């Protein structure tokens, strides 16, 4: 049991891992995957290249870390683009609807619902989803305020219609059919 | 239309028989043998008696 | 006394399990267990231990001092940084030897 | 007692049927370069070594005490200069 | 157990249980109770 | 798809209450907005729908006259929406891909530099958006008035068939990244020019593919060639439409209807 | 008796020649049919013309 | 020590790299 | 009640590090994390549903007293029109397996076996993933 | 004199120690840990003891990079450890260097 | 020599004359292939391409051509695997099997980039698994099981009904990008149209057969209008015993 | 150019060869052939 790493290499990799926990844990995670490339190894290689190019220790470390962060930013930008594209389809869920699902589960748990009760809940929730109203009115009893409306597919349709109610609003060079 | 260049006849016959396409003798009455297969089950060979 | 007899009959084969666990874990860098040379070494030593022809201490010494590869430390410098190898192959080989041997 | 509490407030619960297509504005805002840049800045800031395993009452008390104490209250010298200044090393 | 060939006479002293070198805990409440009863 | 759209229009015509007259040259965009996302309470699914029970594929609903007599409302609306969206994408990309005009108007330069700073940023945004996608469809550079204060025009990666009109955004440019175009690009890359290097006098003869790179290249070429004049005309039309007062009157009367309905349902 | 029979059976049943990888079946480094990979391949292919 | 094992380092030479330019550039001290 | 005595954080052992991208200091007044992860879902469940926890989905069903997956999948499909019945049941099961320990069913075991067979071999030098999956399937008989 | 033409090629030896030290290692830990003192042969009558407190073995918590996965193989297959913390952070934890 | 020759090149036992120019060209191509292999060996990830049990030196009989199948196997699947590795290495999903990756990434908008890649990976793996090169006859047990539901008082009617309904539900996917899965939900068989980025295991089902309805799958040999002929070819070169054994294991 | 099939990067290869052939104990042709082949494969052949 004699490590092949020189003390200089040990200090360098320890400093890199202390500055960034992403580079250290990315290669290993739960168990060392020995057949894949290691980001820490790539960072050390780039640091050595900068050192022989003429950049000293701190500036080389900062530059290589900034390059790694630029790569991670590219990855996250791609992830965000794909996330928007997928969530536009409507079959993908984020936290804003995961909280709704958790609330439904909490409602089912805290008050016990019979099969008839849960079926009625499902039917009424489907009705409110399909034909949900907009600008709900609350009476003073007199005085009514049009606010506090939840999302619905008919609301999506009316906002696609530019809040006009007429599906004919775009007049920019649209092809015709006889 | 064979993907194999060559298959040994014994294993080929074993696979064909496992396909159940082999025509059984069916000397025993069909209804009685069928109800023995269905209700009693194919696990008769497990009981050595 | 019946439970004592049952316990003895169940644990009569525990010595080979102890030796195989020691070979799997204590040996820091046994090499590549998938390699037939190391597999044959382990199988022969396990068979000897099970038969009782060789004691566990000497069998473990044989396993840890058996010939594996020239320049073993230099070759291990390429793969293992600390000299500790993955135990998945060792456990797989230790299970395979007992599966093959009745 | 439950009747008293209901008279005091309201024993009503409801569910809000949120739809996923509505947050496309948030998705487009997050897809922007500036949003990714600030998220990555936060990521780099928090990626440093952290010795705080969980919330610690001692740590919280110390930081709050320091905060309340705060509330109550050219050319950089070169390596050659440091080498020639022997006393500064001491 | 016999470290360096000498048996350990007591292992409870190492823990501190039932000994002089105990652990102080809830000293504020203990002081409050002592003052109140005094 | 023109023939099937023409023969399916009469079935849809009664459903569209505002555009009721038959053969009124219903344009594709208005048709898409009409037959876009719909509910089920207003139009419940008909009992024993042959498409639902897999008796007839949704692609060939126009084959039989029995379905054209009493069509299934949601299935017919979805089929019409898909066909109209496909036709709109095809003709819009045909209009946009015209690389005859390479001139860039100064007003477009000004708006682009106000948005990002240069057209290089815009083309890079389009290239990355088109190269990084889930489904092989169309990427839309669109304009909306809700964020016109700071972000007038933006880029979206729509699904394989959905159009930005379904979400209510003015389309400006479209980039085609469909897998058919990807395969054609693969074939073009495989094809190569031959006999294009003459042998120099000192020559010996004289003496004697990953998908990411190719999709990024397709995106770069598609962004490079486009009629910026057409895009500017589309943006000017959008600006005039958003600045007109008829849309404001329509919004006001629609909100009045909504509040009247709210009062009635509250009472 | 069991050890002798097992040794004789293994000696008789061992293979030889060159396999798909072009090496002896008992090659020191590489192996053949790891975890019944060939077995599952034959299971999922079969012999049906 | 004047007796050395097979797997033990010998006495290091005192010098009191500059002279390893002709050798592997990445070879450390 | 509080604690007997208050000490600072224990020193970090060598080789010990907080996992990357894990917020060790996240209060219950903080904003909900946009991502859908196990920690985020557990925090959201604690925030919006109280302190109710279950070690298994069977425990949750026993607490709910006779409601299976389909009766909630109908509600979730009503909520989200895009998701079909199968996708709604999958969403219920995924939420349950993210809040608590995953369920161990014959269907799940068969799905794992099917995907393992579909993947087949690998490029690992010692067939590491193949050995791992073989041991995992062997420890369930 | 004659090396003027030879130096034009200027082909030189490529690094190898750097390549060996930077290639992927089967046993690599995210944080390097100093190995603990191994027991030594104290004498004829003493035997083999460590210098710190007369230990017979080397102090360690985890010696292999995969023992956590081996222990939690069933949980790993079931996917319970997708975002676990105890295995993720304490896989390579080692005892404190307690010596003067 | 198997380890030395590149994957693309083949070994020819026959000996023929080779001009010097083409011999130098093939040597340079071999050197370039070796350099490319060295380059690719260091960027490999956790997940790799599945091995194909059947030979594909020629096109799959009655279903695919050589070039089209090579494209489908080494372009789209390769890109999907690369994206999956790239987006899973950093995330805590690293080091876990494809099943749990898909299960924990399903219905996650933020991680949809990895979820779609994993789903496509599984779909391509199953599609390769469920393709006999010359086709298989349906087993009697599976045909009897399908006669209960799809069969309607006819001999061999169940297989024809299934072949019709699969084409019907494939043509019902007008997007021309996705999969058609014959699965067993736990109570009965059913055909499901899975859009791009949707997985049967993510939907908690037991797949039996997978059909690729991507436009790129049939763009070359069948064009944009040969979908029906492509489905007929798929059913004439399908692999039923795998579905048979999966259904039997589901039953118990 | 294919002149030599052996390329070693292990330092002091001569000592390792001496130790390996001191450890080996036989003189039959097959035994010496196997020993030489194993040495070449694990130290000289550029497998990885
Ligand atoms: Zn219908």
């Amino acid at each position: 049991d004699t490590s092949t790493l020189s003390p200089e290499r040990v200090a360098l990799r320890d400093e890199l891992a202390r500055k960034s926990r992403l580079v250290a844990s990315e290669g290993m995670r739960y168990y060392n995957i020995f057949w894949v490339r290691k980001p820490l190894d790539t960072m050390e290689k780039e640091y050595y290249e900068l050192k022989r190019r003429g950049v000293d220790h701190g500036e080389a470390i900062r530059k290589v870390l900034q390059g790694f962060y630029s790569g991670l930013a590219v990855k996250k930008r791609v992830a965000a683009i794909q996330a928007e594209e997928a969530k536009l389809t409507g079959r993908f869920i984020t936290m804003r609807e995961a909280t709704v699902v958790l609330g439904v589960l909490a409602k089912l748990h805290k008050e016990q619902l019979t099969p008839h009760q849960v079926s009625l809940l499902a039917k009424e929730q489907g009705e409110t989803t399909q034909s949900g109203a907009k600008l709900t009115a609350i009476v003073s009893r007199q005085v009514e305020v049009k606010e506090t409306a939840n999302d619905s597919v008919r609301q999506l349709r009316e906002k696609a219609e530019d809040q006009t109610g007429f599906p004919d609003w775009y007049t920019g060079e649209s092809p015709t059919y006889s | 239309g064979t993907m194999w260049a060559d298959v040994d006849p014994t294993t080929f016959a074993l696979h064909q028989a496992s396909q159940s396409t082999r025509s059984t003798r069916c000397d025993e009455p069909f209804i009685l043998h069928l109800v023995k297969r269905a209700k009693l089950g194919e696990c008769v060979t497990n009981f050595t008696d | 006394r019946r439970f004592k007899k049952v316990y003895d009959v169940l644990s009569e084969n525990d010595d080979m399990f102890i030796w195989l666990c020691h070979t799997a874990m204590s040996v820091l860098n046994p090499g590549d267990m998938r390699s037939r040379l190391i597999y044959n070494h382990l199988r022969i030593l396990a068979e000897s231990v099970a038969s009782g022809e060789m004691t566990q201490r000497t069998a473990f010494r044989f396993f840890e001092s058996a010939v594996r590869s020239p320049a073993y430390r230099e070759i291990a410098k390429r793969q293992l940084e600390g000299g500790a190898a993955t135990r998945l192959a060792g456990i797989s080989a230790a299970a395979d030897v007992m599966r093959r041997m009745g | 007692q439950q009747d008293v509490d209901n008279a005091s407030g309201q024993a009503h619960s409801f569910i809000s049927p949120q739809l996923p297509q509505m947050d496309w504005r948030n998705m487009s805002a997050r897809s922007s370069e500036e949003s990714i840049r600030e998220e990555m800045r936060q990521l780099a800031e928090n990626d440093v070594m952290q010795h705080q395993r969980v919330f610690n009452e001692r740590m919280w008390y110390e930081k709050e005490e320091e905060h309340r104490m705060k509330a109550r209250s050219p050319r950089v010298l070169g390596g050659d200069y440091f080498k020639t200044r022997f006393g500064y090393s001491l | 157990p016999s470290h360096s060939g000498s048996p350990v006479f007591t292992q409870a002293k190492l823990i501190g249980l039932s000994g002089e070198e105990q652990l102080t805990m809830c000293q504020s409440e203990t002081m409050a109770l002592r003052l109140c009863m005094a | 798809n023109a023939r099937e759209l023409h023969r399916l229009l009469p079935a849809l015509l009664p459903l569209l209450d505002p555009p009721v007259p038959t053969g009124a040259s219903v344009c594709a965009a208005h048709l898409i907005v009409a037959t876009g996302h719909v509910s089920k309470q207003r139009e419940p699914h008909m009992s024993n729908c042959p498409v639902l029970e897999r008796k007839i594929p949704l692609s060939e609903i126009a084959s039989d006259d029995n379905f054209l007599k009493h069509p299934c409302v949601p299935c017919l609306k979805h089929r019409i929406n898909f066909l109209a969206s496909e036709d709109f994408c095809y003709d819009f990309v045909e209009r946009c891909g015209c690389g005859t005009d390479g001139a860039l108007p100064p007003e477009w330069r000004c708006i682009v530099e106000r948005q990002f700073g240069s057209m290089a940023a815009l083309v890079e945004e389009l290239v990355i958006h088109a190269s990084n996608r889930r489904e092989a469809g169309w990427t839309w550079l669109v304009y909306d008035a809700q964020q016109a204060g700071e972000r007038p025009l933006l880029v979206v990666n729509m699904p394989a068939q959905r159009s930005p009109l379904l979400l209510g955004l003015w389309p400006l440019a479209v980039v085609n990244v469909t897998e058919a175009v990807l395969v054609e690009a693969v074939r073009a890359e495989s094809s190569g020019s031959v006999a294009a290097a003459p042998p120099p006098p000192w020559c010996r003869a004289a003496r004697a593919k990953k998908l990411s790179e190719i999709r990024e290249k397709v995106a770069r070429d598609a962004v490079s060639r486009m009629n910026w004049g057409f895009i500017l005309q589309q943006l000017k039309k959008a600006e005039t439409y958003y600045a007109s007062s008829d849309r404001g009157e329509k919004i006001r009367v629609h909100r009045m209807k909504l509040e009247r309905e709210a009062v009635t349902k509250a009472m | 008796m069991g050890e002798r029979m097992r040794a004789i059976i293994e000696d008789y049943s061992k293979g030889f020649g060159l396999g798909p990888h072009g090496h002896s079946p008992t090659h020191d480094t590489i192996h053949y049919n790891t975890l019944n990979a060939e077995g599952e391949r034959v299971r999922d292919l079969g012999y049906t013309d | 020590r004047v007796a050395f094992d097979f797997n033990d380092q010998l006495h290091p030479t005192r010098i009191g790299y500059a002279w390893f330019a002709s050798q592997d550039p990445t070879f450390g001290h | 009640h509080g604690n007997l005595f208050y000490f600072r954080e224990y020193p970090m052992y060598p080789g010990e590090y907080v996992p990357a991208e894990h917020n060790t200091l996240s209060s219950l007044r903080d904003e909900l994390r946009l991502d859908l992860t196990a920690q985020s879902l557990k925090e959201a469940w604690m925030r919006v549903s109280g302190g109710v926890y279950f070690q298994s989905v069977d425990e949750y069903y026993a607490s709910v007293d006779g409601l299976d997956a389909e009766q909630i999948g109908e509600v979730l499909a009503a909520l989200f029109p895009e998701l079909n019945c199968y996708e709604a049941q999958a969403l219920v099961q995924r939420t349950l397996e993210c809040i608590s320990r995953p369920v161990s069913a014959a269907s799940r075991q068969l799905s794992r076996t099917i995907t393992a067979e579909a993947v087949g071999l690998d490029n690992a030098p010692g067939h590491y993933t193949n050995f791992l999956e073989w041991m995992g399937r062997l420890t369930e008989t | 004199i004659y090396a003027h033409a030879l130096s034009q090629f200027a082909v030189c030896r490529q690094p190898w120690n750097e390549y060996i030290g930077l290639l992927t290692k089967q046993d690599s830990t995210p944080y390097h840990t100093e190995p603990q003192e191994k027991p030594a042969y104290r004498g004829r009558k003493q035997g083999r003891e460590g210098w710190l407190f007369g230990q017979q073995v080397q102090l360690h918590y985890h010696r292999f990079p995969d023992e956590q996965l081996i222990t939690n193989l069933s949980r790993w297959r079931t996917g319970e450890t997708v975002g676990d913390i105890a295995m993720q952070q304490f896989r390579n934890a080692q005892p404190f260097d307690i010596e003067d | 020599y198997h380890a030395y020759v590149p994957k693309g090149a083949s070994v020819q036992m026959g000996e023929t004359f080779m001009p010097s120019n083409i011999a130098t060209a093939v040597f340079r191509e071999t050197e370039a292939a070796a350099a490319r292999a060295d380059k690719t060996k260091e960027e490999t990830g956790f997940f790799s391409q599945p091995r194909l049990n059947y030979p594909v030196s020629s096109g799959i009989p009655a279903l695919f051509s050589k070039d089209q199948f090579d494209m489908q196997y080494s372009l789209f699947h390769r890109d999907v695997v690369e994206t999956l590795n790239r987006h899973t290495l950093g995330t805590p999903l690293e080091g876990h099997n494809l099943e749990t990756v898909i299960r924990k990434t399903s219905f996650d908008a933020t991680q949809a980039v990895a979820h779609t890649a994993a789903s496509e990976h599984f779909n391509y793996c199953f599609f390769y698994k469920s393709l006999r090169p010359w086709g298989t006859a349906p087993p009697p047990r599976l045909r009897e099981a399908l006669q209960l539901q799809y069969g309607t008082n006819g001999s061999a009617d169940a297989m024809d009904e299934v072949r019709r309904i699969v084409w019907v539900t494939a043509a019902s996917h007008q997007e021309r990008c996705g999969w058609v899965y014959l699965v067993w939900s736990g109570v009965h068989f059913d055909v499901v149209e899975f859009p791009h980025g949707s997985c049967p295991i993510a939907s908690d089902l037991i797949p039996l057969l997978a059909l690729n309805v991507h436009e790129s799958a049939y763009i070359l040999d069948y064009g944009t209008s040969g979908l029906k002929q492509y489905v007929e070819n798929y059913f004439k070169a399908c692999n039923w015993p795998l579905a048979e054994r999966y259904y039997l294991m589901a039953i118990g | 150019l294919g002149w030599t099939d052996l390329f070693t990067t292990i330092p002091d290869m001569t000592y390792h060869i001496k130790e390996w052939f001191d450890t080996t104990e036989h003189m039959h042709n097959d035994a010496v052939a196997w020993q030489l082949g194993h040495l070449l494969e694990t130290c000289f052949k550029m497998k990885e």
